[PDB]
C-alpha cells in the first residue's frame, strides 16, 4: 500500500508536471509503442504515426485520469471505478500491458524531472503508477 | 527448439495419443473461461456469458480444432518453429491484432488440458518438455510483430 | 474478488484433495523445479533430487499453508499475516515466481483430480492462487 | 538481438556520454531502493535501511561499478553477447544463485538511470534501441541457467 511518505512524493512529483501532463501522456504512448509494439495491437483505429492527433488526444486523456487518482489518493478505487469498468468489460486489454506503460511513464517522468526524480520519489512513483494498474485490473475476472 | 532427443521423443509420443478435436476444443473453451479477457476476439461467436454457454460453443470447438491442427503441424517442424509459422505470425500481428500474450495464456491451458486428460502420463519430466514446446510454440508465433 | 461460487468450487475441490495434500504439494515443487529451474535459485540448501525428504517436507508445508487459506477464504490476509511477512522480510522471493507455482499446482490437480477439475473449478482456483499470491507478496514494499 | 545499423549506432552514441562509475552506482542503488527484494543478495553490504543508507553505501558503489563494468563490455560484443556472458551467466547461476528476474528490474532501472541523465536526448527512438539491448544483456546472463 501506499505509505503517507508515498503519497507525499507523488503528490510532488506529479504537482510539477502540472501542465505538461498532457504532453507527458503522449510521450509515454510513443515511446511504449515504439519500445513494445506488441501494445500496438490494441489501436488499430488509431493513426500511430509521429505527431498523430488520437495519440495527443489519448495522451490527454490518460493523463487526466492519473491526475484524478492524485487528487484521490485516498479513495482510488472509487475515483477510477468507472475506469475499471470500462477496462474489465470492453476494452479487455491484458493485464500484462500496464507494467509497460507504467514504465514507459516512469521514463517520461524520468527525462522531464531530473530535479524531482529521486530514487525515493521513483520507488513512490513506481508503487503508485502499480496501484493504478491493479484498480484497473481489479474487475477483469 | 532445445529439445533432448528424449524431451523430442516424449513430445512426439504423447501427441501421437492425442484427439485434437477434443483437446483443441476443451483448451480453447478453458481460455475463454479463465482468463474472460480472450474472449473480446470472439464476439461473433454468440453466447460466452457462462462456462456451459462457452464450453458448448459450435463456434469456439471449430476455431479450437483448426487452432490445434496448426499447432499439430508445427510439432513436425519442431526445429524450425520460426519458418513453420511465419505467415501465420504475420496474419496475427496485421490482420488479428491479437497480443502476443494470448499464446501464453493458451499455452499454459493446453499444459493444464493435457495433464487432465493423461493423469499419471503426464509426469514432471514429460510436463517439462511440453513447457518448452508451448513456449517455443508462442515466440515462433510472435516473432513477426512489429 | 473471490466470488461465493468461487470459495464453494475452490473448498470443494481441496475437499477431494484430502490426505493428499501433502503429495500434490510435493509433486507440485518437483514440476517447478524441471520446467523453470531457475526457481531453483531459491533452494540452494535443498536436495532437488527426486524423492528427495526436504521435498517432500517442504510440500507439505506448502500444502498445509493452502488448506488454512481454503479455511480462512473470508480472512486471507489475517490467515496468511506471518506468511507474507516471512516472504517479503525474510525469503524476498521474486514475484514472478508465484505464477509459476500456482500454475504447477492447477496441472497437480488436474492430473489428480480429473471429475473434479471442471472449466468453471479451473477458474476459481486460478483466482485463489492469485489471491494467495497477492497476499504473500502484498508487504513486499 | 534485433538491433538494426541505426540503433546500434545510436546505443553507441549515447553510451559514449555515459559516466559508467557514477551510472553503475546510480543503477544499483535504485535497484535495492524500488525493488527492496533485491536487497536479499547484499546483506554484507551493510546498512540498506533507507534510500541514502543505500545510494551513498561505499560497497552499492563498487558493485554498480563493476556490474556496469561487465555491461560496458557487452556492448562492444553486441554480436556475441551469449559468448562474452557465458562464463558470468555460470556464476550467477551455480555461485550466487540470483534469480534472472533480477537481470530484468535492473535493466528497467538502468533505462530510467539513462532518461534521468540525458534528458531529451533520451529520445522515444532511443529508448527502444536500449529496451532490446538490456533484454538481450539479461538473456544472455540467464542463458547458462539449469
Ligand atoms: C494506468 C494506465 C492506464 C490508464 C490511466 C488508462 C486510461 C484510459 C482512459 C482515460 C481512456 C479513455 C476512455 C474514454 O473514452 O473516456 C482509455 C482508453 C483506452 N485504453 Fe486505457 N488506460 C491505461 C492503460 C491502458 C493500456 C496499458 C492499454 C493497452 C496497451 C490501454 C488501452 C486503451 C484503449 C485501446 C482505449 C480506447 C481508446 C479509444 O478507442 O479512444 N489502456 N484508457
Ligand atoms: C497455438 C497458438 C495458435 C495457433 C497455432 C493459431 C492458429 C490459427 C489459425 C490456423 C487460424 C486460421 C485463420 C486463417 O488461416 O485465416 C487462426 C485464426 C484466428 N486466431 Fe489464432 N492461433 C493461435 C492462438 C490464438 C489465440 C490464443 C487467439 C485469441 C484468444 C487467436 C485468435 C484467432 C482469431 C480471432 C482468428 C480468426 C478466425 C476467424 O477468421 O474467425 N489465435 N489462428
Ligand atoms: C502459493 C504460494 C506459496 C505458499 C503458500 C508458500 C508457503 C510457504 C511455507 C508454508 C513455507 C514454510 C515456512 C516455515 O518453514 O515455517 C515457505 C517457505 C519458503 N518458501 Fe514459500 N510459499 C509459496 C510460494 C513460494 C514460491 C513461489 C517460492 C520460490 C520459488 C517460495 C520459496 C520459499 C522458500 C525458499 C522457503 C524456505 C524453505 C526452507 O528453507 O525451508 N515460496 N513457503
Ligand atoms: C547487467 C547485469 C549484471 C552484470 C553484467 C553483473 C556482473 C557482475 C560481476 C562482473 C560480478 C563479479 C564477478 C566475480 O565476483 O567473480 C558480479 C557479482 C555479483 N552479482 Fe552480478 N551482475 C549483473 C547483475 C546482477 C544483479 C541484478 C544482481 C542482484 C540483484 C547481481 C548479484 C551479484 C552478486 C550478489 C555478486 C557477488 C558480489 C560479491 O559478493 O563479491 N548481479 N556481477
Amino acid at each position: 500500500v501506499l505509505s503517507p511518505a508515498d503519497k507525499t512524493n507523488v503528490k510532488a512529483a506529479w504537482g510539477k508536471v502540472g501542465a505538461h501532463a498532457g504532453e507527458y501522456g503522449a510521450e509515454a504512448l510513443e515511446r511504449m509503442f515504439l519500445s513494445f509494439p506488441t501494445t500496438k495491437t490494441y489501436f488499430p483505429h488509431f493513426d500511430l504515426s509521429h505527431g498523430s492527433a488520437q495519440v495527443k488526444g489519448h495522451g490527454k486523456k490518460v493523463a487526466d485520469a492519473l491526475t484524478n487518482a492524485v487528487a484521490h489518493v485516498d479513495d482510488m478505487p472509487n475515483a477510477l471505478s468507472a475506469l475499471s469498468d470500462l477496462h474489465a468489460h470492453k476494452l479487455r486489454v491484458d493485464p500484462v500491458n500496464f507494467k509497460l506503460l507504467s514504465h514507459c511513464l516512469l521514463v517520461t517522468l524520468a527525462a522531464h524531472l531530473p530535479a524531482e526524480f529521486t530514487p525515493a520519489v521513483h520507488a513512490s512513483l513506481d508503487k503508485f503508477l502499480a496501484s493504478v494498474s491493479t484498480v484497473l485490473t481489479s474487475k477483469y475476472r | 527448439m532445445h529439445l533432448t532427443p528424449e524431451e523430442k521423443s516424449a513430445v512426439t509420443a504423447l501427441w501421437g495419443k492425442v484427439n485434437v478435436d477434443e483437446v483443441g476444443g476443451e483448451a480453447l473453451g478453458r481460455l475463454l473461461v479463465v482468463y474472460p479477457w480472450t474472449q473480446r476476439f470472439f464476439e461473433s461467436a454468440g453466447d460466452l456469458s457462462t462456462p456451459d454457454a462457452v464450453m458448448g460453443n459450435p463456434k469456439v470447438k471449430a476455431h479450437g480444432k483448426k487452432v490445434l491442427g496448426a499447432f499439430s503441424d508445427g510439432l513436425a517442424h519442431l526445429d524450425n518453429l520460426k519458418g513453420t509459422f511465419a505467415t501465420l505470425s504475420e496474419l496475427h500481428c496485421d490482420k488479428l491484432h491479437v497480443d502476443p500474450e494470448n499464446f501464453r495464456l493458451l499455452g499454459n491451458v493446453l499444459v493444464c488440458v493435457l495433464a487432465h486428460h493423461f493423469g499419471k502420463e503426464f509426469t514432471p519430466p514429460v510436463q517439462a518438455a511440453y513447457q518448452k514446446v508451448v513456449a517455443g510454440v508462442a515466440n515462433a508465433l510472435a516473432h513477426k510483430y512489429h
